[PDB]
DNA sequence: GGAAGGAGCGTTTTTTTTTTTTTTT
């Protein structure tokens, strides 16, 4: 009972539902936010639901993370060669010996660290509880710190939001 | 003690329900194939959605309703923790189910769901679709946000007419021997005004009252829905046809003064006879009104000045 | 310790024998408990026509003298929230029976006055729970009530109290009281209640404290206008009169002196005014609207305050312009 | 669904009887099966915090009583049991105890 | 140094120098104040209110009236808003402007003023044996902007306290202010001064200040600008004065305030040209004085009577322009934002020139 | 001697007792024999200001309980008080709970002392809708112990259940046919010498208001030991007082309005708006002028008192007096 | 060489009470 949707899902970017105008500047942005000193740090995607954010961006990455990430030095964790182009944040995962509020904190603060010969492109489609005050300005100011870091070396670093009303709730 | 017949009589079964025919149609093709979809069912109250969603699930599941089926309501806890575990752990559960079978999510009035749950329900869906399906269960479709809707096939489901009425009807008075007329089963079909739960229980309440379910006999418990006579106070072309009807069919049966505004207002949104000009003025009038009302002063005389200004704005 | 309540809740009726003017509503409910087949029940009505009575008089019935065991009320003085509905309200339905008495009953007394999420929480609770509670719903204001919680109800509308419930019910208050009513009074009682038995119990109090004595002294009509301080019918129909046969300067002295013979408000005179001129016979039909449209708006004036002299002219002059038409 | 059991000794379970609903034939061989909401359970700790011993007594009407004893404190909990026992919960249930 | 306005303020009773009858008045009300009651004061603006209750207020109690110092209230709603409120307060009066709050007056009546009335005021008397009590005197600024909220809270208030404190509220029009405060109060008329008394006093300050006057038509022709506001006319003196080189003549041009030509340059517009982008134009404008917190109902008054004053108009449009002016005060009274009825207002303007 | 000459004549002779409330009679005999029957219904008094309702209530809980009982049987609250919902489902439900307090010997002996409480709620018409409701079910359940005595001026803000539940006593205008005596008995005690019908003068412009002609009264009185000449009161000098526009201005105003001309109007308002004069006393006496004038047709009259009308209406809303004043005076000479 | 089709534009954001969810404890 596999649902088309998934079923014929795009297995190469040639085949996304996407303007080319649009694929080319994304693209092209994408690629400059991959240089080493690159002027973009966080690439910001709005629209409405299902018009291919998340797909072009992992159809982008599964060709641009082998281009630049380095090839290791003989190490790796395990045989395979890792295949985790695409690091995406978990809102309801859920750890003992910390507050919900700092999950996305510990997120970030391990997606530094792909970098160079553990390159990955960092996406974020399932946000924190951004409804709850103390954790949209929590966010914030995350997403702040990240943009005024001085860390010479970070993962390019993508959000994909999709815009919505929310319907009056009683 | 005996149950209501409301509930004495709620289907079991996907073929004993009426109304909407190619919707419980696709339902039962569903059910007897097996690849059930996210769904998302909406209609007005009192029609079958409830009794679709369980008699689906029933039926798919057969023996493993209890361990397949997590069923959630208005009622439950459904905040973005149980989302976060109740949920997913239901979801990441590893069940057995014969081919082209699923568990099935039912979450009934999920209008009512808080905007963090919804949005934390996205990644549940992308990652446990493949074992877990959601029948959603609202009365506005659109309370649900559109990331959600993306992933359902939506199915709406239409007033029930009068004939697959009466034929329940007649199958619960088969069932109950109950002894009736024509006319009382008309009478009882136009107070439904297609809800079929308050058909029953107004068949019920007739039957016990006299046991002779006539029109007579029904109309004195029962009374005619009053959006009705709004509609015809507001349509009549004298007024004192009007201030007549406004006072012996609503005022004198004890209807508030707000219930009467209110009902007028909804009832002009839906007048098709009546302009576009004539519309809007009535309706501010009704406003002035309604405002009138809600300050304190909630008296007959206002209403009859209301029908004065709406008969002037029709002249 | 009844003697010292008010009559309003020293008379209020113990059973179901005592609720009058509900007759079909009374016979349904009590052949209901009868078959012990009691459906969930919505009670809709105006102020004082005995659906707070009735429900308890029902409770009574049915559980006897220990209704309060197996019977949870709650009400508008109570929080009613979406939290109250998840804990209070479906932990008392999800529980079993006292003495096994049948089935429970929750009482939402003046259920409009609920919020949305808590009516939206109570459909299952309801639906679920039926074979061991019943719900019944009190209200005023239909509009107030989603539509799921009045599909999920039996309807049952108390209508306005007719004259001879009322008659019936004075009886039995006089014969209580050592109290005498004469027939004059108690038509005007009748008037003025406008189908609610509190009014009338409160009149009646207060005409029996008025009397200097109560044990040999009979209530006329000018006592209950004394008490509620309201216009005699001689005075509107002497003051419609005036406005529609004499001068303006005739009018305006008229007024005046009626109002000032018992200090009588604007406002009544205007209602009784109304209420005569609902009977009279039009020829022209613009002068209905001239009439409710300005009367209406004087009456909003007045529910604000105001200049008590320009509101009474501006009620003459409003009559007399359309009558002119 | 888990479970904790008592064990069968003259220390912690000093007597246990079942008297089919008229607390005078004792009958054996049948289970008797109490449905409780915790919300309600859990009000007895703190009395079992200070309590020596503790007397259960359920009769046949759905009604627990518990008798706490710590001259002395005495204490008396009273409550009522769930409408019904849903099949998954019974079935469970049972697998667990055979 | 101070600006000519309080520079030459009046100190007491009889320092004042007109309406005479009023003065009289509260000389009256200061012999025996010890059964003072509530007083409302009620004028056109700018004619000598707070002057007046000041001066009776040193006539009670004495000059130390006039050593003003400030405080700041802290208060926080429901919501828990923490917001501020400025206190100016004597050794023997407080000063209040609870309308600086808004919707939140209500608040600064219900839990400061009740608590200045609750805390009665003794001290050890200086001579005699026992303690001494003495009300204290409140001032409310702007009385007329108070909420009705405000205003019904503060019925028992004065009434049940009245032994420690009396109100001395000050208002430009008692429209606003609800019966029940109006029936707990004395209600006193503040005339504002002729033309011969701002003339006078004006004269009197330029002497003051050694400026050279080539005639007193000069004085006279301010008092008529000022129609009738002596704070109007002291400030628009100096600047003249300052602007001229300390040396007035007749041909020296008169200073009104900026947001008042606004106003005549939209009248002349709206007269000369009538279209849907001339409504937008004035829209601009009229959003321009609602940018500098320029009350909407005093931007309609003055929209209005400067429109009245054109002289191609004639009776019809007059009568119309009155109307409308009637009919969108009344809306704005009772509405919640003003730019729908100055904007209204304008196009049915236009309509009826048109 | 100073200590009672510190208070304001209006808080000085506040009614002690029930005997001493005036016009009020039709309500105050069943009041009073209630202290007697012990059979105090719910309480709804509702009028204009300064009638005498707060006094009713106080002088009514002073004759019932005493100096002592009173302060744990009453809970008054009134508009200066948070009167939210949760405060009615919170802090008057727990004082309607209230098991009722022991009298002391004294009490018994001295008062009535009937079993329950009373709550005041002064100023009712400014609570909420869903406040007033929550009150509904409360006033019932504990009226063995506690009654309740709703006051108001505007009887529409309170809910129709609550109005029902309440006894209703309307109180009357307070004119110069019925508080006369009153205000005579105030000018004795205070030695207040004025000339022949001054007190129904100053009782006539107070309109129904006994507070404000008391006022009035004292600051007349203040003016006349100022002056301290020994002459009587007089009318005008009321009259000024009162913030009354001269006959000889109405009259002004009158001919300007006869005249018709727009401009000439307009100038003659703006100069008449510099003194200062509430609009709704001039509204006032156009209409006592125009109404009772018999130069004028039935045509003219009814047209005037709809535009009077309209213009008090205004007004009351919170108007610019200004302008309403011009618009009505240019709709009068349009006329 | 005309359609027809499509992209980008046209934006910002507290407040009264009352109720509710969320998070950390
Ligand atoms: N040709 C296609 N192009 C794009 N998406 C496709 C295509 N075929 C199938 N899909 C699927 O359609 C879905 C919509 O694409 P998404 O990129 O996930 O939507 P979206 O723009 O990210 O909005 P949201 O936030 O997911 S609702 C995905 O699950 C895709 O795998
Ligand atoms: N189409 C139908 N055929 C037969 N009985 C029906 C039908 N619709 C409603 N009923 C009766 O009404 C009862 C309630 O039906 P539900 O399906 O729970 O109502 P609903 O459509 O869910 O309305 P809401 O959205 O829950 S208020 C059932 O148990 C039946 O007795
Ligand atoms: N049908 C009736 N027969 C006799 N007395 C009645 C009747 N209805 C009302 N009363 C009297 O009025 C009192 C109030 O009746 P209730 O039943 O509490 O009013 P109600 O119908 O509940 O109105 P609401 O909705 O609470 S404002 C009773 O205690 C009786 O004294
Ligand atoms: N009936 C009366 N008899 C005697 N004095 C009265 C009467 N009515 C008013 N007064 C006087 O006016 C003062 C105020 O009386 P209140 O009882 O507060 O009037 P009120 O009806 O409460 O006015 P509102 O409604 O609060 S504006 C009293 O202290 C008396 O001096
Ligand atoms: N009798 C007077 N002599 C001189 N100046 C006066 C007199 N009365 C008022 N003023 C001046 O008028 C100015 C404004 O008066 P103010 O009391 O602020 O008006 P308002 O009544 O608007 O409060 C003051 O600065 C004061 O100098
Ligand atoms: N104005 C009406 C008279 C109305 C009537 O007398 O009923 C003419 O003809
Ligand atoms: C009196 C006259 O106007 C009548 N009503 C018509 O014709
Ligand atoms: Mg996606
Ligand atoms: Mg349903
Ligand atoms: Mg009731
Ligand atoms: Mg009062």
């Amino acid at each position: 009972g596999e649902q088309w949707y998934e079923k014929f899902k795009p297995n190469c970017l040639e085949q996304v539902a996407i303007h080319k105008r649009k694929l080319k500047d994304v693209q092209e942005a994408l690629d400059a936010m991959f240089l080493p000193n690159a002027k973009h740090r966080i690439l910001l995607l709005s629209g409405p639901s299902g018009c291919s954010k998340s797909t072009v961006i992992k159809e982008l990455s599964k060709i641009l993370v082998p281009k630049y990430r380095q090839n290791s030095n003989g190490t790796s964790f395990r045989s395979t060669p890792n295949e985790h182009k695409v690091t995406e944040f978990r809102g309801d995962c859920i750890v003992n010996d910390l507050p919900q509020m700092e999950s996305f904190s510990e997120f970030l603060k391990g997606a530094r660290y792909l970098v160079m010969s553990n390159l990955s492109l960092i996406l974020i489609e399932d946000l924190p509880n951004v409804f709850h005050i103390d954790t949209r300005r929590r966010f914030q100011q995350l997403i702040l710190q990240w943009l005024y870091s001085s860390e010479p070396l970070l993962p390019p670093l993508v959000i994909c939001i999709t815009e919505c009303e929310i319907p009056e709730n009683d | 003690l005996q149950l209501p017949w409301v509930e004495k009589y709620r289907p079991q079964v996907l073929s004993d329900i009426v109304g909407n025919k190619e919707t419980i149609d696709r339902l039962q093709q569903i059910a007897k194939d097996g690849n059930m979809p996210h769904m998302i069912i909406s209609g007005m109250p009192g029609i079958g959605k409830t009794t679709s969603v369980h008699c689906l699930a029933h039926e798919l599941l057969g023996r493993s309703y209890a361990d397949g089926v997590l069923e959630l309501n208005a009622s439950d806890d459904r905040g973005i923790d149980v989302v976060r575990n109740q949920i997913k752990h239901f979801a990441q559960k590893k069940l057995h189910l014969p081919p082209g079978k699923h568990k099935i999510v039912i979450l009934d009035e999920a209008d009512s769901m808080t905007a963090g749950a919804q949005q934390a329900l996205r990644r549940t869906m992308e990652l446990y679709s493949n074992s877990t399906r959601f029948a959603f269960a609202c009365n506005q479709s659109n309370k649900i946000i559109e990331p959600l809707q993306s992933r359902c096939a939506i199915l709406r489901y239409s007033k029930l007419s009068d004939e697959d009425v009466l034929k329940r009807l007649l199958q619960i008075i088969k069932l109950e021997d109950v002894k009736y007329t024509n006319d009382g089963l008309e009478a009882i079909i136009f107070t439904a005004e297609g809800d079929m739960r308050q058909a029953i229980n107004n068949l019920q309440s007739t039957v016990a009252g006299h046991g002779l379910v006539n029109a007579d006999n029904v109309f004195k418990i029962v009374d005619s829905p009053h959006p009705l006579i709004v509609k015809k106070m507001l349509l009549a072309s004298n007024l004192e046809d009007s201030i007549q009807i406004l006072r012996t069919d609503l005022w004198k049966k004890g209807y508030s003064s707000i219930d009467i505004v209110t009902t007028s207002f909804r009832v002009t949104k839906n007048l098709a006879q009546v302009k576009e000009s004539v519309r809007l003025e009535m309706i501010k009038e009704i406003g002035l009104t309604h405002m009138r009302i809600l300050e304190g002063v909630g008296t007959y005389l206002q209403l009859a000045s209301m029908l004065a200004k709406i008969h002037k704005l029709n002249n | 310790s009844k003697e010292n309540l008010p009559w309003v809740e020293k008379y209020r009726p113990e059973t179901l024998d005592e609720v009058y003017g509900q007759n079909e509503v009374i016979t349904t409910v009590r052949k209901f408990v009868d078959e012990g087949k009691l459906p969930h029940l919505l009670f809709y009505g105006p102020p004082g026509t005995g659906k707070t009575s009735t429900i308890v008089a029902l409770a009574r019935e049915i559980y006897g003298k220990n209704y309060s065991n197996m019977v949870l009320e709650l009400n508008a003085s109570d929080d009613r929230g979406i939290d109250v509905v998840r804990n209070q309200i479906k932990d008392f339905a999800s529980t079993r029976q006292i003495f096994s008495k049948g089935f429970k009953l929750i009482i939402l007394d003046e259920a409009d006055a609920m919020t949305n999420a808590a009516q939206n929480a109570l459909r299952r609770v309801i639906e679920r729970y039926t074979k061991n509670t019943r719900f019944c719903v009190l209200a005023n204001y239909a509009h107030k009530l989603t539509p799921a919680l009045l599909s999920r109800c039996t309807r049952f509308r108390f209508q306005p109290l007719p004259q001879e419930a009322i008659e019936r019910r004075i009886a039995n208050v006089l014969v209580h009281e050592k109290l005498k009513l004469s027939p004059n009074a108690e038509k005007a009682l009748i008037e003025l209640s406008n189908g609610d038995m509190r009014r009338v119990l409160n009149v009646l109090q207060s005409c029996k404290a008025t009397l200097d004595n109560p044990d040999e002294d009979e209530i006329s009509d000018d006592v209950i206008y004394e008490c509620c301080g309201a216009p005699r019918p001689s005075d509107l129909k002497a003051v419609l009169k005036s406005i529609l046969e004499d001068d303006w300067g005739t009018a305006h002295y008229t007024l005046n002196k009626v109002r000032s013979a018992k200090g009588l408000a604007l406002i009544d005179l205007i209602e009784g005014i109304v209420k005569i001129l609902e009977d009279y016979e039009l020829q022209n039909e613009e002068t209905r609207v001239h009439l409710l449209t300005k009367l209406a708006d004087i009456e909003y004036s007045i529910s604000k305050g105001g200049n008590d002299q320009i509101q009474g002219s501006a009620v003459i002059g409003a009559i007399k312009a359309s009558f002119e038409n | 669904f888990s479970k904790i059991k008592l064990p069968s000794n003259r220390s912690i379970l000093e007597k246990l009887q079942v008297f089919d609903g008229d607390s005078t034939t004792v009958i054996d061989g049948f289970a008797v099966i109490g449905f409780f909401d915790f919300t309600s359970f859990d009000k007895i700790r703190k009395s079992t915090k200070i309590a020596s011993k503790v007397l259960f007594r359920m009769d046949v009407h759905g009604v627990l009583s518990v008798n706490i004893l710590s001259p002395g404190i005495v204490i008396e909990v009273c409550m009522l049991e769930k409408e019904s026992i849903d099949e998954a919960a019974q079935t469970e249930i049972e697998l667990l105890m055979e | 140094m101070s600006l000519w306005v309080d520079k030459y303020r009046p100190k007491s009773l009889n320092a004042l120098s007109h309406n005479e009858e009023l003065t009289n008045f509260l000389k009256s009300l200061s012999d025996q104040p010890r059964d003072l009651p509530h007083l409302l004061l009620y004028g056109p603006n700018g004619t000598g209110k707070k002057t007046r209750c000041m001066a009776l207020l040193e006539s009670i109690f004495g000059p130390g009236v006039y050593r003003l110092k400030i405080d700041v209230r802290q208060f926080v709603t429901a919501s828990n808003r923490k917001l501020e409120l400025n206190v100016v307060s004597s050794p023997y009066h407080l000063e209040i402007t609870p309308s600086d709050m808004g919707n939140n007056d209500r608040i600064v009546i219900q839990e400061l003023l009740k608590e200045v009335a609750q805390m009665e005021q003794v001290d050890f008397q200086d001579s005699k044996d026992g303690l001494a009590h003495r009300y204290k005197c409140v001032i409310i600024n702007e009385a007329n902007s108070l909420t009705k909220d405000a205003q019904a809270a503060l019925r028992r208030t004065m009434e049940k306290y009245s032994k420690n404190i009396r109100l001395i509220m000050v208002c430009d029009s008692m429209s606003p202010i609800i019966a029940p405060i109006k029936s707990r109060c004395l209600l006193i008329r503040c005339p504002a001064p002729s033309d011969s008394e701002i003339s006078t006093i004006l004269s009197d300050v330029v002497t003051n200040e050694r400026i050279q006057l080539e005639t007193k038509d000069i004085l006279k022709r301010i008092a008529q600008a000022s129609n009738g506001n002596l704070r109007v006319s002291l400030l628009m003196l100096e600047s003249m004065a300052l602007n001229n080189e300390l040396a007035l003549k007749s041909s020296s041009p008169i200073i009104k305030p900026d947001w008042i030509i606004v106003i005549h340059k939209l009248t002349r517009k709206i007269v000369k040209e009538r279209s849907v982008n001339s409504l937008i134009e004035c829209r601009a404008v009229l959003y321009d004085l609602l940018a500098h917190c320029i009350p909407a109902n005093i931007i309609l008054k003055e929209l209005t009577f400067s429109l009245l004053d054109v002289e191609t108009l004639n009776t019809t449009n007059k009568s119309s322009i009155i109307e409308y002016s009637s009919v969108f005060d009344e809306r704005l009274s009772l509405g919640n934002k003003a730019i729908f009825h100055l904007e209204g207002f304008i196009a049915k303007v236009m309509c009826c020139l048109d | 001697e100073q200590s009672l000459a510190q208070q304001p004549w209006v808080e000085k002779y506040r009614p002690k007792n029930l005997d001493e409330v005036t016009a009020q009679d039709h309500a105050v005999t069943v009041l009073k024999k209630t202290l007697k029957s012990a059979n105090l219904p719910h309480m709804l008094f509702y009028g204009p200001p300064g009638t005498g309702k707060t006094s009713t209530i106080l002088a009514l809980t002073k004759e019932l309980y005493g100096p002592d009982l009173m302060k744990s049987r009453i809970l008054e609250l009134n508009a200066s008080d948070e009167r939210g919902i949760s405060i009615v489902r919170e802090k008057v439900k727990n004082f309607a709970r209230l098991t009722v307090s022991k009298p002391s010997k004294h009490d018994l002996e001295n008062y009535p002392c009937p079993p329950y409480k009373i709550i005041i709620l002064d100023e009712a018409d400014s609570m909420t809708a869903d406040a007033q409701s929550a009150l509904r079910r409360t006033m019932e359940t504990y009226s063995g112990v506690t009654r309740f005595c709703l006051i108001c001026n505007y009887v529409t803000r309170i809910i129709d259940p609550l109005a029902s539940r309440c006894s209703k006593f309307r109180f009357k205008a307070l004119d110069a046919s019925n508080a006369i005596d009153r205000l005579r008995f105030i000018s004795e005690q205070e030695n207040v010498k004025c000339d022949d019908g001054v007190l129904e003068r100053i009782l006539d412009i107070s309109a129904g208001d006994l507070r404000r002609g008391i006022t009035l009264l004292q600051s007349a009185s203040k003016g006349a030991q100022y002056l301290g000449d020994g002459k009587n009161i007089t009318s005008t000098q009321v009259e000024e007082l009162a913030g009354v526009v001269p006959h000889d201005i109405l009259i002004e105003i009158v001919e300007k309005v006869k005249s018709g001309d727009f401009d000439e109007i307009k100038k003659y308002v703006n100069t008449f708006m510099k003194s200062g004069w509430s609009a709704a006393s001039v509204v006032n006496q156009l209409h006592e002028y125009y109404i009772t004038n018999d130069n004028f047709d039935t045509n003219f009259k009814n047209q005037i008192s709809w535009l009077l009308f309209t213009t008090d209406s205004r007004l009351n809303n919170g108007t610019n007096e200004h302008i309403q004043l011009l618009n009505l005076l240019v709709k009068i000479s349009q006329l």
